[PDB]
């Protein structure tokens, strides 16, 4: 961090709230860890 | 009114099409493969009568 | 042309209501919530080989058996001759095309909930006297009957005369070569659900030609070396998608017409057509012939479930009922292969080696059902897999005697 | 004769007579055949 480069992984969930907002320092546990109930990957070409 | 003989001769070239038909679906396999998975594809094709 | 269609609902399974609920009317594929001229909707635009599934619809025949259960809960006409309407919903107008919500100012009577309604067809009189407009409901619920009928697998109707392939079928056919057993079923179904045709037609003898010479094909009878008149169906390795079949034209050895008619009803007792394109498709193309012509005989009580037992005009007892032979997918196809080794098409090598390859693909279509069915149980709701039960999925019922028929069927 | 199609009763839609005698009114099979011209997307298979 201290040299601009966050590790993890970054989730994308509309989460629409009005407190204080945290991107960074993310409280309680990450929704939906890979490989848990129903959360399937993408296939290596990402095709549609 | 159509000449039985004639009639015939295409009757033959119908089926010469057709015999060489390809199964459209199929030819997303055909691509996937020939290109050996490097390059997949997808191609959607209306099926009809 | 024809208008005499004797149905049957759906069975419940011991559960309260029909095994669909409210999201099940606005998420029919094509038009709204027209379960008419639906089943091969889904499959109008082919991206690729892979089966079309979502998650709500876990398999190929999810689509039908959903439609199903979805049809006969709204089936008052030709069994009440009222209009009825369960949980706020009902058909427009008489001509009975998509279903909206009740509608206000004169409701319908609430239908009552009952298991394996009979269907007389000519109790609604208004069927008769609109035919040409409301006639592909003939043909789906014909598809639901045969369907309906069966705890195990669709049952639908072979045949093959006495005398060689008329000279107006030979021509008609020579024009579904390049196509796919999956797009033949998706032709013949969108063919005879439209207009109303008659029972000798040039298209409906043709149509039931070539159900009964995919059979032959399926059980490897009707090979590259032995055309029934110059038709069969060339498979590809099971392991390379073996859902391809169409139909080939050659000029080798033809078979020979049968002593006698080999008129026979068939099954698929392995709960493996469920998942199997290959197996919905040759189901349904061989349906949208008995639906043009109604059941050639009664259907034979020897076996089936226990709700078909008896039925008004369908499954009888006596002598005008045509004995059903049942199949399972893996001991045909590996009855299929060993056709193909006596004649020489395959070495004796790849005998023992199409079996392994097949056995394990059948294997993934178990594994699949199976996982389905724990994951969507029966009592939640609908029933999009139909409780089979895994103590079945390899009980080969008298499959041994579907491929002595395909023997007979082509001497 | 030549036309026992359209004069004779006993006819049979698709019946010939060819290697001997060149009927006129057939019954032929008009077609009507559309020539699905595919153009698909096409993903690449991405680094890893």
């Amino acid at each position: 961090n201290l040299f601009n480069v966050a590790r993890g992984n970054l989730y994308l969930v509309q989460t629409a709230t009005n407190g204080n907002w945290s991107p960074m320092a993310p409280v309680a546990a990450p929704p939906f860890v890979r490989g848990g109930p129903n959360v399937r990957v993408v296939g290596r070409f990402g095709t549609i | 009114l159509c000449d039985a003989l004639t009639l015939h001769i295409r009757e033959t070239y119908i089926m010469l099409l057709r015999s060489m038909h390809q199964d459209p679906t199929q030819i997303v396999q055909i691509v996937n493969e020939c290109a050996n998975n490097l390059l997949n594809s997808t191609i959607p094709i209306s099926l009809r009568p | 042309a024809q208008r005499q269609f004797f149905g049957l609902t759906y069975n419940f399974y011991g559960q309260p209501a029909p095994l669909f609920d409210l999201n099940d009317l606005q998420e029919l594929a094509g038009c709204y919530a027209r379960p008419w001229t639906s089943r091969f909707s889904h499959l109008a635009i082919s991206t690729g080989s892979l089966p079309v599934w979502s998650a709500r619809y876990p398999s190929v025949a999810s689509r039908n058996i959903v439609v199903n259960t979805l049809l006969g809960a709204h089936l008052n006409p030709f069994a009440g001759g009222q209009i009825t309407s369960h949980q706020g919903i009902t058909w427009r107008d008489p001509v009975l095309s998509s279903l909206a919500p009740v509608p206000a100012i004169q409701p319908p009577p609430v239908w009552a909930v009952a298991e394996n309604v009979l269907l007389d067809s000519n109790n609604y009189p208004t069927y008769v006297l609109n035919l040409s407009s409301m006639w592909p409901i003939n043909q789906d619920v014909h598809i639901m009957t045969m369907w309906a009928l069966s705890d195990q697998g669709p049952i639908y109707h072979l045949e093959v005369p006495v005398d060689p392939m008329p000279a107006a079928t030979t021509a008609a056919l020579m024009a579904y070569t390049g196509v796919p057993i999956a797009h033949l079923a998706q032709t013949a179904y969108r063919f005879a659900g439209q207009l109303p045709q008659s029972p000798d037609s040039t298209m409906v003898s043709t149509i039931r030609w070539l159900s009964a010479i995919w059979f032959g094909s399926l059980t490897g009878r009707l090979n590259r070396s032995r055309t029934c008149n110059g038709f069969y169906f060339e498979f590809a390795k099971p392991a390379l998608n073996p859902d391809q079949a169409v139909l080939k034209w050659n000029d080798g050895a033809r078979a020979a017409p049968p002593a006698a008619a080999q008129s026979s009803y068939i099954r698929c007792i392995s709960p493996h057509w469920q998942h199997q394109i290959v197996e919905v498709a040759g189901a349904l193309m061989s349906q949208s012939v008995t639906a043009v012509t109604g059941l050639p005989a009664l259907i034979d009580e020897a076996t089936l479930p226990a709700w078909s037992q008896g039925v008004a005009n369908l499954t009888g007892n006596g002598q005008g009922v045509v004995p059903c032979l049942d199949y399972n997918p893996v001991p045909m196809a590996a009855a299929r292969h060993l056709q193909w080794r006596q004649d020489g098409l395959i070495t004796a090598a790849q005998e023992a080696q199409l079996n392994n390859d097949y056995t394990a693909y059948a294997l993934t279509i178990e594994r699949h059902l199976t996982a389905m069915l724990v994951a969507n149980p029966i009592a939640a709701g609908r029933m999009p897999i139909q409780p089979f039960n895994a103590a079945d999925f390899g009980q080969a019922g008298q499959t041994a005697a579907a491929v002595a028929l395909a023997q007979a069927m082509f001497v | 004769l030549r036309w026992p199609g359209l004069v004779d009763p006993n006819y049979r839609v698709g019946t010939n007579d060819l290697p001997n005698r060149i009927t006129l009114y057939n019954s032929l099979y008009r077609y009507n055949f559309t020539y699905p011209t595919l153009d698909g997307i096409m993903y690449v298979r991405s680094a890893t």
